[PDB]
């Protein structure tokens, strides 16, 4: 499909940001294994240390099947925009 | 009131302001002495170059004639009042339309006449004043059916309204061309009065002492010159507007007058217009009544400037222009005529 | 006319029907069955409080705003032919503005005294809270009104003030003077409102 | 009673805001378009 | 009891419909037909 | 040495400023405003600075600041071959030719989002967090507070005996998580807007004294520079001093009924001192309030009416208008004395616009992102996708276009109202040599 | 002692004594600038005599802030009511009635204005009925003033 | 031995006399000097004779005061209600019918001003006229001075 | 055993007697007055004559003094209220009966003057049509003196 | 503990401050529409630059999403009454703001389009005075976020 | 325990959405419709084109549509009551605000639509300005999604 | 509500008739809309009041 | 337990139904009706 090399380039752009910040964003919970503290935690919070430890990894699992899916479509866009 | 001096600036914000930029422009009496000291069509043009007026006889042809300096001036002040028609809206348009009815007023006289003396309409319109326009069809293409044109005035013409003093098409017959336009008119200066009063802020006071005027002026001016024709004294009254200082009583007198002195004995009543049959010395070789009332209107024309929050401001804008486009032909016509001694009658605009 | 047909009618309405119940409760002898002292005691003080800060800022603004429109109209509209007045009479606008900050001042610091009660029962509870409560109210109120009409007048005068300069470049400093008075009434405004919550507590 | 403390101070605070709103309708309302447009 | 409830729920539910019965019968009472294409020779 | 207008070829010359391909777009909307005065101090060579740092306090955001110097590079990148093209667009055009002020703009933004750690509402964890020891906390009689906590969230107390010391760089990042940012760093913010724009105005009335000396006009300093600076000093760089003081006067031990120097202020100009009530900052404040407040008056007869005065003096010993004159010495000097109040109130923008941006930043990356994670894998990663890609969409549509447009619009306001009213003054003419710039033609 | 609420009306009446001056004061003063700004346009010599209308509209003003300093610096918690209602009736007095002199201002000022544009002579006459309205001013000032101290 | 808040109608007496005479001098100034701005431009010479339906109003504004301030000085705490019936009373007599006295003050000052310029003769029948309106104005000051001291 | 407010009905009598009759005969005089002044621009030998209706307006605004007169002497404290009832009929009863007949006052007199100018033999008509108005004036104040005393 | 309806308060200001800048915003829009679509036909290339008073009315609806949300994400049952309050002023503040702000903005728009169109010198100074309204606008958000805190 | 007629404020929320946004797009769509009727008949080939300001005015009838179905699958009997009062939020939120974005399009539509058929250019331009009013809708269905289940 | 349509359309269609004879079926056929909306009032009306 | 009054709001509910909806189709129907005969005149073809 041609879709549009203006649209095609804009999606190369956004796939590459995808790819970035996604795989920042597991990168820094695995360091900080942190102030953020947003890894979707449960509301029982029991006084469990590894449970933050356990969480951040299933973020950057979560993150890095996201950045998965950003380089699929950039892959395919950039096909897109050299073909055009 | 408080009616005013709040919203009108809220759509009619920048119409005010550019209007008035507008008027900012008009010539002053500065200026109209450099263009009377002139004495050459062509040195005229470069002096009126001065100011916002020029650049209009460009690309005509190489001779400076006064058809041409008359047509130019009336086309400058029409485009610009089509622009501030254009741009504007239904509060502050339905009173531009009233102006612009006078104009067609006098143009559905052209109209008829024509249509009744077998002549197309494509040859009629080239000669009707701007303004007039008439898009709409069915006044075109009447076929020089009297009929058809009176239909089609009835239906899409906005004048249809005023056109029920003049009906039936029997009165477009039998009527005397002229009786049928005053009476238009007429019918035209009470409906505009009466709009300017259902604006009953600023406008009405800014603007109906101008119409009022006018009405006034209709019944002196008419009284004077109906003596020497064929016109019956009643007939006459009926066609003396009701929007005026003389209408409560005063008219009585005129309707009945069949003299000039009787005529000024009525002004006498009104310091307001026996001034102006004072002023009005009728000497040969000196000013009129009819030239009185051309500086007492645009004194208030000009006054009208001193209200920031109404719609009379265009009215007299428009009517102002007017005057200073038969200022500016006045010198022309005195220099391609070479009348130099006549050349102070023209109408300052302040 | 239909929309101030529609006011009018709400209008007389709304107070014929008070004068009614009002004579009647007066008329079957009622014992003073609408307590003027039980509306302003039951009243949260909380509501008087939030509702003069809301008036001081939302008034202060609705004046600016309904000033700068008037003077931007007619300078955008003028400034075809005399595009010189953008340099000047822009400072009509800041007077519209100056008269929103007057009011936004008031409005951080009344409500900077803002404070909860931990209060029941108004019985010989927040004597001293329904005066500040009050107060604020009415120093809120002061303000934002004073302020609102400032700058419809600061509006009006800066109009005249472009289309005078679009003319004649030597009347714009003259005129200024016009709108610094309009300004001042906005100040008597803010004086009042910061006497009347001078000596306030909450809380 | 015909009201309470809620329902009387809902109400002041309902006409407050139903004031506002009347204000920014009626400008709202009264707005045109325009009738023809200036040239080509 | 609890009339001030069903006082206040009336009173404003029904004056606020029958606004709206009002207002809407005034919008259709003065329906402009455009007092024209044929009007104006009727009248 | 400052930059001023050439000299071009008795009759007052156009204004001929020299730019190259970077202060040409800064030049240009310094011009938007006004042509200068012939030989009047150029504004430009301090905007180039001053309004990228304007700017990058009202949108100081790190993250924002990298996404605004890509789209500038974007086009310096193509720059040769934008040049040698068609460009009918021109909005295109205009931010093109603004693409070096961008670039720098983004630059700024980065410096002051690193220093509020703030990258789409991502702190900057330095490993120096070290603002309070949780592991003291639970020892200072909380037991097992994390049962309870179920319920509630507990504020950390100030000086507990083990709590202390500043973050390295920046502001700490556990504000970025705390429920209570809005009033530590809301107050922070507050304070650096009012401290910013008085130093800014201060400087832009320094620089007339530049003017004056040029223009050799030793009244205008006699009567207006002197008496106008002691004005703005007196009253608003005493503010200044008492903000620094009552930060490092002060601590927790008297938060309590500690001095507001709101109320301290306000006092200060209307000559309210209380016996006892309130706590002053220092000792002997109440006198120094009194002092000031008085000579600020006594500064504006000078400033008032003096110069007039005097020029009649001078004018009447020689040989003027001079009740004209004192109608615009009048109007001047109240528009001095009360635009500074005003003008203070100007660069609270700087707080409003910053404070309005980390709202959103903080309430997109909530109510978008954040939603879009769960414990789920699968569905969680398969979420983020799809919500990060909106969620990139918004941070674009509202913050890097919209609201960094406005920032410039604000910034641009600061610098041509309360900045260059200062000594900016005055207009000249179009400089219009003869070129040759029909090359394409 | 002294009942809650009653702290109410002095509150209003301080209040409206300067929110209806300030009306009064801001529709004399627009109209007047209205009015002088059209003049000046057509003539600027007679700009310097036809700005008294707009102190005029300042008094207003004025008296308004001088009841309601009045007030406000007299309002208390611990106030028997009474007083509350003197200061409600003082605010109410001169607020309103300055409001219908600055009407006055506003009106004669603008038509005084246009009147001088075309005959200066009438300066004298315009001031002379614009000090009517001052007295108006002063009268619900006078009124006020009586009414807080008793 | 008397209710509450009885002196609440006492200092609405005192207030609604001078305002609502206020807003009746205010109207009648108003169009008197809006009449006089006008006619004045044309016969200046008038401008001396022309400014009596100002004062005629002035005198609504002082029927105002005197009844104010009458009120007023009779103002208590200990008021018996009765007395403050009689207060509200005679504060709204005077001030409703000066305010319709000064409405009919500015309408015939208005038109008789410029019928003068064009009619001299009508001097006499204007003042007339005036004369009755400040009849019209007594007699509500006439009907609260008897109700204040009731 | 007198109930309270029963003499606020009572004095709220005499007022609206004085006020709504004042406001009568200010509107039937303003809009006399009008009719006067353009008329003297062609008629001035008529303007004496045509102060009638303005006159009339005076009766209508005497019949409210009277009634409110009679009221205010009436007021005590301790009244029945059923006599205050009366005093509020009596009051509302010849002030808004007299008001109205001020309106028909103040336009006849406009048109009849206005009338006369052309037509003198006008002037009977325009006095009987007045005089009806002024008998619909006493009628109101007939039934105010009956329910007075009643 | 907690005073029944003290969430009924709060809820309000959410939408609020949605609705009434949701308003202006469009209020502005719509009046920048017309006079966009007028001006666009004989100036095509202005099309682009006229959008800016859009935009920066969908400034004004940011802001008000900004309050109703942050609000919103604020709400709870067991609230304490003056938080609810705190949090209606909020957006009342916002929304009134906001609504003024975008009819200043639709306002001057409309004519700066028409104005710039036939002047581009204009251009600055019509996104100058948009500029202050938004500033304005500003305030209205800020005070919104400030009483969050309070 | 749960206090009682608490779904009263929720049932008004989903029928005020539902009203409210079919009212916006009414508008926008009777008004739309007249500019299309008005315009198709000189550019016949824009028929299919003008129709735009009439879909986004279906978008703000479906905004409401999806909140008052969200809020009518919500309510219960037994309503705690806070949940009623965020249930009319959202529905408010939500309605008023298409409401605003209703008349946004109507009006941008119309002058759109005519100004399309005098400079196609402009076709770009309406649909950039109709996609603000559709984001100043979309701003009030995300606030009132967020009530709605808060 | 159906009264007034029947009168805006009576109005219209029997002074278009005239000038239009074929309008009279037009005319009839949209005054019967307005007679079937008078009849929904009383089917709901007779529906109800016997509930 | 059944609140008194209660019927109330459901029986205004059932005539809103009806009183509402049928001013809407009212109007609609009167104004398309004159727009129609206007229509005729100038062509019954379409009609």
């Amino acid at each position: 499909l041609c879709c549009g090399p203006k649209l095609a380039a804009c999606g190369i752009v956004l796939s590459a940001w995808g790819v970035i910040m996604l795989i920042m964003l597991g990168i820094f919970f695995n360091v900080h294994s942190l102030i953020e503290d947003v890894p979707f935690t449960e509301k029982d919070f029991e006084n469990g240390p590894q449970n933050i430890y356990n969480l951040y990894e299933q973020v950057s699992y979560n993150c890095f099947i996201a950045a998965g899916l950003y380089l699929l479509l950039g892959g395919f866009s950039f096909c897109q925009v050299r073909l055009n | 009131s408080f009616f005013p001096e709040l919203y009108f600036n809220v759509d009619n914000g920048y119409l005010e302001g550019l209007v008035r930029g507008l008027k900012a422009g008009v010539l002053s009496q500065a200026d109209y002495l450099n263009l009377v000291q002139c004495e050459t069509l062509e040195d005229l043009k470069l002096h009126l170059q001065s100011t916002d007026y020029g650049n209009f006889l460009a690309n005509e042809a190489s001779p400076l004639t006064v058809s041409v300096i008359d047509d130019k001036l009336k086309e400058k002040m029409v485009v610009e009042f089509r622009h501030m028609r254009n741009h504007a809206y239904e509060p502050l348009a339905s009173f531009l339309d009233f102006i612009t009815y006078s104009y067609m007023i006098d143009n559905v006289i052209l109209l008829i006449t024509g249509t009744l003396h077998q002549r197309s309409i494509a040859e009629l319109v080239p000669k009707c004043h701007p303004l007039g326009s008439f898009e709409q069809m069915e006044a075109v293409n009447i076929a020089q059916t009297p009929a058809e044109l009176y239909n089609a005035i009835l239906v899409d013409t906005p004048l249809a309204a005023f056109f029920q003093d003049c009906i039936s098409e029997q009165d477009l017959d039998e009527m005397n061309i002229e009786i049928i336009r005053n009476t238009l008119y007429k019918a035209y200066l009470e409906s505009f009065y009466k709009f300017c009063t259902l604006l009953g802020g600023t406008t009405a006071d800014a603007m109906c002492p101008i119409l009022e005027f006018e009405a006034d002026r209709r019944a002196f001016i008419i009284t004077i010159n109906s003596f020497g024709t064929e016109l019956s004294k009643e007939d006459r009254a009926k066609l003396f507007p009701h929007c005026g200082r003389l209408y409560p009583e005063g008219l009585a007198q005129l309707a009945r007058a069949d003299d000039y002195e009787q005529v000024k004995n009525v002004a006498d009543y009104y310091p307001e217009y026996k001034l102006l049959f004072e002023g009005a010395g009728s000497n040969p070789g000196d000013k009129t009544l009819e030239d009185r009332f051309f500086e007492h209107e645009v004194k208030l024309n000009k006054l009208a400037f001193l209200n920031q929050f109404h719609f009379g401001v265009f009215y007299a804008f428009v009517k102002l222009k007017e005057q200073e486009c038969r200022n500016i032909v006045w010198i022309a016509e005195c220099i391609a005529q070479r009348h130099r001694a006549k050349i102070d009658n023209y109408i300052p605009i302040f | 006319t239909g929309l101030e047909l529609l006011y009018l009618g709400i209008f007389v309405a709304f107070w014929a029907c008070m004068i009614v119940v009002g004579i009647c409760y007066t008329i079957f002898d009622l014992g003073f069955r609408f307590d003027v002292a039980w509306f302003l005691t039951e009243t949260s003080p909380f509501m008087w409080s939030n509702l003069g800060i809301g008036l001081a800022i939302s008034l202060s603004v609705v004046g600016a705003a309904w000033g700068i429109y008037i003077t931007g109209s007619s300078i955008i509209g003028g400034g075809v032919k005399a595009p010189r007045i953008k340099t000047k009479n822009l400072v009509s606008i800041i007077f519209c503005e100056a008269v929103a900050i007057y009011g936004i001042i008031m409005a951080i610091v009344i409500s900077n005294m803002a404070e909860p009660f931990s209060a029941t029962d108004p019985k010989a509870i927040g004597h001293r809270n329904y005066h500040a409560g009050y107060s604020m109210f009415g120093a809120g109120l002061t303000v934002g009104l004073s302020n609102l009409f400032c700058g419809v007048c600061v509006g009006i005068v800066g109009s005249g003030a472009a289309l005078a300069d679009a003319q004649n470049p030597s009347l714009f400093v003259k005129i200024l003077i016009v709108e610094i008075f309009g300004s001042a009434i906005g100040l008597f405004g803010v004086i009042v409102a910061i006497l009347q919550t001078s000596r306030v507590k909450m809380g | 009673g015909f009201f309470s403390p809620g329902i009387w101070m809902g109400l002041l605070t309902t006409l407050f805001m139903l004031f506002i709103f009347t204000y920014g309708l009626h400008m709202i309302l009264s707005l045109k378009t325009m009738d023809r447009f200036d040239d080509r | 009891l609890e009339y001030s409830v069903v006082f206040n729920l009336v009173l404003w539910i029904m004056t606020g419909l029958a606004l709206a019965v009002i207002i809407t019968s005034y919008n259709i009472w003065n329906m402009d037909p455009g007092y024209d294409s044929i009007i104006y020779r009727m009248t | 040495e400052l930059f001023r207008s050439e000299e071009m070829t008795n009759q007052t010359p156009p204004t001929y400023n020299k730019t190259n391909k970077f202060t040409h777009g800064f030049q240009n909307i310094v011009d938007a405003y006004g042509i200068g005065t012939y030989r009047e101090i150029n504004p430009a060579p301090y905007t180039v600075i001053t309004f990228p740092f304007l700017f990058a306090v009202m949108f100081g955001d790190f993250g924002h600041g990298i996404l605004m110097t890509l789209f500038a590079v974007w086009m310096v990148l193509r720059e040769s071959r934008i040049l040698s093209q068609k460009n009918e667009n021109e909005m295109f055009s205009m931010v093109f030719s603004g693409r070096y002020i961008i670039l720098l703009m983004g630059l700024f933004s980065i410096y002051t989002g690193l220093i509020y750690n703030d990258c789409f509402s991502k702190s900057l964890n330095i490993f120096g967090s070290s603002w309070s020891v949780r592991p003291m906390f639970t020892i200072g009689n909380w037991t097992e507070e994390t049962l309870l906590g179920s319920s509630v969230l507990q504020l950390n107390p100030a000086i507990p005996g083990v709590f202390g010391g500043p973050y390295p760089f920046g502001i700490d990042p556990i504000w970025n998580i705390a429920t209570n940012k809005l009033t530590f760093l809301n107050s922070f913010k507050m304070k650096m807007s009012v401290i910013l724009g008085i130093i800014h105005m201060l400087f832009g009335v320094s620089l007339s004294l530049f003017n004056h000396i040029y223009f050799k006009k030793p009244l205008n300093i006699y009567f207006g520079f002197i008496p106008e600076i002691i004005f703005m000093s007196s009253l608003f760089g005493y503010l200044v001093i008492l903000i620094f003081y009552k930060w490092t006067a002060y601590d927790a031990h008297s938060s309590r009924n500690a001095p507001s120097l709101l109320i301290h202020f306000i006092n200060m100009f209307l000559f309210s001192y209380p016996e006892s009530g309130n706590a002053m900052l220092y000792s002997g404040q109440k006198g120094i309030q009194c002092f000031l407040i008085v000579v600020a008056m006594l500064c504006v007869p000078w400033m008032l009416l003096f110069k007039p005065l005097i020029l009649r003096h001078q004018y009447l010993r020689k040989k003027f208008d001079f009740g004209d004159t004192m109608v615009h010495q009048a109007i001047h000097t109240i528009e001095y004395c009360l635009g500074c109040i005003s003008n203070t109130a100007s660069y609270l923008r700087l707080w409003a616009l910053s404070l309005a941006h980390a709202q959103l930043s903080e309430v997109l990356w909530t109510m978008v992102i954040h939603i879009g994670l769960h414990v789920r894998s699968l569905a969680g990663g398969l979420g983020l996708f799809f919500i990060f890609a909106a969620f990139a969409t918004l941070t674009v549509a509202i913050l890097l276009i919209m609201e960094g447009l406005s920032a410039f619009l604000h910034a641009l306001r600061l610098h041509w109202v309360e900045f260059q009213n200062k000594f900016y003054t005055g207009t000249g003419f179009k400089f219009l040599p003869f070129s040759f710039e029909h090359i394409r033609e | 002692n002294n009942p809650e609420y009653s702290s109410f009306f002095g509150v209003m009446g301080a209040s409206s004594a300067m929110v209806f001056s300030a009306m009064g004061a801001a529709y004399g003063t627009a109209k007047s600038g209205t009015g002088i700004a059209a003049m000046s346009v057509m003539r600027p010599e007679l700009i310097m005599k036809s700005i008294i209308p707009v102190v005029m509209a300042g008094i207003i003003a004025i008296y308004g802030l001088v009841v309601a300093v009045l007030i406000a610096n007299s309002l208390t918690d611990g106030i028997t009511l009474y007083r509350s209602f003197l200061q409600l009736g003082a605010g109410l007095s001169v607020g309103l009635s300055g409001l219908a002199a600055g009407f006055a201002i506003g009106i004669v000022g603008d038509a005084g204005v246009r009147g001088t544009a075309q005959q200066p002579r009438l300066f004298v006459g315009m001031i002379l009925i614009l000090i009517f309205a001052e007295v108006l001013g002063l009268y619900g000032l006078i009124v006020a003033l009586i009414l807080s101290t008793k």
